[PDB]
């Protein structure tokens, strides 16, 4: 299906694209698992080092977004094919992130 | 959770001087992104603009803006002081849009949307060395979406150019064991490219640079897993080239040894 | 299987290190890069890396820039 | 709009679970750390907790080399080996974080005292190249793990002028790959490793580890070329025979092959 773009804020982050669109206001067997094992895709040799010279939790909390969404199902692949609609996201601040005051 | 006016007047100027005005204050606010240390609570809004700005391409087949898009990407990473491993969810799919989409240009044929996919190749495998982990599968899950788009026949040259750019940056042991099964796929090109019904189409150009950057990445390969002597190498590849251009690769190598 | 939360950092002191630290280098990054791209002065002679001044521009009507609020 | 507070995917029992069998295999009381072991070889819910424990191991190894600390080294390969044999767990994610720690553990030099614990150190690289021809027996696909280990070893070998420990090391790594490994590959290199021996032999330098490590390295290659000999020939002419290869373990060779032959007629 042909993607001509759709965009619902023209306000937030990105208002600059929205604006030179002109959208107005709220308008709009080499694939076998092992191959992709890191230990065949990786020069690990390097590592080897020769002649070098819980309330809380203790690890870290990794993004789920990318540890768990598909972004893949964010990759244009063919532009005027564009199997999907994309709609325009609206900026959601995670908190879990430190250095961000709020 | 809004920005001061101070940052909100620096998000402004920051993207406003790279959309392409002048070349000399997009090179000021890259080097502005690259070295500042108090960035973060504006790295969300630069995350969103650039894979919105990614996305209006679609609308506007804009080269230019793309590879400041992508060099913004490239400064965004080298900050050191910045963390991106909380935006790299939407960074990945921008840079992968940039690889591995049809049309890049808006005239196909002088537009040489073949360094945006280089460029944004080395950016991607930049950003899965410093991002992968275990628990991510960042490199893993780009490899295979690469693998599928390359493996699949319907697939036009500029698509399978991004994804033989991105899997020849990721490195020698992906080369290895995806790249060189599918050799025989050269046949399959040099059908396109030795005897052609229609010469003035522009599957041409884009197959052999194809075959170019396939025989470029291929030939330390070949340099790494065969003989030193490599006498009929080429005529036992693919079309006899490939082994030509191993040939040159050994004495590259040789002469890399004498300069050492 | 009782889940676990990342720590929480209320601390009064700390917040206001943290955005006091962000809001001055926000206004250093941003005063660098508008006196790095424009026309500059400077205290010393030939010092545009260390303390660049942006330059002293003259308006055509001065009391609209003095005199009114930007924020209201 | 901000996201939810997110929330780690161990349990508060499965993290502190973690802390105590990580704070119990950095050996400080024996028990502890052989239960803790055991614990690690039949957990059957390891899974999902074992990226901590691949990343816990490598970032030791490596941040335990830079002071040579022999005992954080032998219970981070012990729980190398724990981590091996559980039947439950899926390792060939984590192998290739694993298998460069086990090298680092075989080729490196000792940045503490080079004599005394290099007893421990040969068995430092005893461990490594069990669990690292253990790793070359599981986890096997064409011409990924165990010819790219073989090649490094033999690319040890063959340098020049080695440091001692990282040779001695190596030549312990090379030894433990099999029957035929030995029987293609320690072939060819008899004249090099008595020509090594002779050049510490030669030199008075007694203070420095050059001449344990030569003899270690004798000693290993002596008793391979042994059974390498005891398996394809028959004992006779075990006198001087074997002063056509050098002469260096010869007699005592042919004993050590009379050894294994009363052992085979035992069995």
């Amino acid at each position: 299906d042909t993607k001509p773009r759709v965009a619902e804020w023209r306000y937030g982050p990105a208002r600059l694209w929205y604006d030179m669109l002109g959208v107005p206001e709220d308008g709009s067997d080499l694939l076998a698992d092992e191959n992709f094992l890191m230990v065949t895709q990786l020069h690990w040799e390097d590592d080897i080092i020769w002649d070098g010279e819980p309330w809380y939790s203790i690890f870290p909390i990794d993004n789920e977004d990318l540890v768990y969404g598909r972004w893949e199902d964010n990759i244009i692949w063919d532009a005027q094919a564009m199997p999907r609609l994309l709609e325009p996201p609206v900026l959601t601040l995670d908190p879990n992130d430190e250095n961000l005051i709020l | 959770h809004e920005l001061s006016v101070e940052q909100q007047l620096y998000y402004k100027e920051i993207t406003e001087a790279c959309v392409g005005s002048c070349e000399a204050k997009r090179a000021e606010a890259l080097q502005s992104i690259a070295t500042d240390p108090g960035l973060y609570q504006m790295l969300p809004r630069f995350s969103t603009f650039i894979s919105e700005g990614v996305r209006v391409n679609v609308v506007q087949n804009n080269l230019a803006l793309l590879i400041y898009l992508m060099r913004m990407v490239k400064a965004l990473m080298d900050n050191p002081t910045l963390y991106l491993e909380k935006y790299v969810h939407e960074l990945i799919p921008a840079v992968m849009t940039c690889i591995v989409s049809r049309q890049l240009c808006l005239r196909p044929d002088v537009d040489n949307h073949w360094a945006l996919r280089d460029f944004a190749a080395r950016l991607v495998a930049q950003i899965c060395k410093h991002f992968s982990t275990t628990t991510n599968n960042i490199q893993s899950r780009i490899t295979k979406t690469f693998t599928k788009s390359w493996v699949d026949e319907k697939t036009p040259w500029t698509t399978r150019y991004g994804s033989i750019a991105g899997l020849a940056e990721l490195g020698h042991d992906v080369i290895k064991t995806l790249i060189l099964p599918r050799l025989q796929q050269e046949g399959e090109r040099i059908r396109s490219v030795l005897d052609g019904p229609v010469l003035s189409n522009i599957d041409r150009i884009g197959a052999d640079h194809v075959q170019s950057l396939l025989l470029k990445h291929c030939a330390p390969v070949l340099a790494k897993l065969r003989p030193p002597p490599d006498n009929q190498d080429a005529y036992r590849a693919e079309f006899g080239s490939l082994g030509p251009l191993l040939c040159s690769q050994v004495v590259k190598a040789r002469a890399q040894a004498a300069l050492q | 299987k009782t889940p676990t939360y990342r720590e929480p950092v209320s601390d009064y002191q700390v917040l206001r290190e943290k955005a006091a630290s962000q809001r001055r280098d926000v206004e250093r990054a941003l005063t660098r890069f508008m006196a790095k791209t424009g026309e500059t002065q400077s205290l010393f002679k030939d010092d545009v890396s260390t303390f660049p001044l942006i330059a002293a521009r003259p308006f055509t009507i001065p009391y609209l820039t003095a005199l009114l609020p930007s924020e209201l």
